[PDB]
């Protein structure tokens, strides 16, 4: 059986850690809602 | 239960101690979260119950208590900041500007940042601190890294 427990403010944080590349990926969505690469 | 606005854990019991499957978003009433944490299932928050009004598989989006709600979008230009709220460390904000998914329907945003798959539900924010999408459903590219969609779904 599952539950909810509050983690916390939906706000933005100035200065946070900023990583992260991004990248154009060719991908195919399915019925299952599963992503896929397409090449 | 509670019904404060804001970020929460999705926790069970079913496995050993106590396991956090997923995060979601509480905004208007409304719990939103991905379908594959839940597979639709009923809620407990405190000694209230939860219950789904609106899901869909291909989305992987489900709500609970009503519609809906979430409805900003990511513009395609600004960075963005996903507030991660990893399975037993504390919430925190990540920023990070997105990339992009190509399918036959359409361009949609990505944010390629890694966290374990109990992470799935966690908002991706904007500079005005609206929930533009939910971390947790996407691909893993060739080097093993793990590349989210930013899922959003529609408002009525
Ligand atoms: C399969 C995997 C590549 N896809 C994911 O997005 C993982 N969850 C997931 C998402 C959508 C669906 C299911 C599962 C089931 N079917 C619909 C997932 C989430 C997160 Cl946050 C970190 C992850 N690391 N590896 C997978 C992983």
């Amino acid at each position: 059986d599952m539950y909810i427990e509050r983690a916390g403010d939906i706000t933005w944080e100035k200065d946070a850690e900023v990583t992260g590349n991004s990248p154009r990926l060719d991908v195919a969505l399915d019925e299952s809602g599963d992503f896929s690469l397409v090449e | 239960g509670e019904t404060t606005d804001g970020v929460y854990r999705v926790m069970t019991r079913r496995l050993l101690g106590s396991t956090q499957v997923g995060v979601g978003v509480m905004q208007e009433g409304v719990f939103h979260t991905m379908w594959h944490v839940t597979k639709g299932a009923a809620l407990r928050s405190g000694e209230g119950r939860l219950d789904p009004y609106w899901g869909d598989v291909k989305q992987d989006l489900v709500s609970y208590c009503g519609p809906w709600k979430l409805d900003a979008a990511w513009d395609g230009l600004s960075e963005v900041q996903l507030l991660a709220v990893p399975p037993g460390e504390r919430a925190k904000n990540i920023q990070t500007l997105p990339g992009i998914f190509k399918t036959k329907d359409g361009d949609i945003g990505a944010v390629a940042l890694d966290y374990p798959a109990g992470t799935s539900g966690s908002p991706i924010l904007d500079k005005c601190g609206r929930v533009i999408g939910l971390y947790g459903n996407g691909v893993v590219i060739k080097n093993g890294s793990y590349v989210s969609a930013i899922t959003q779904g529609k408002r009525e």
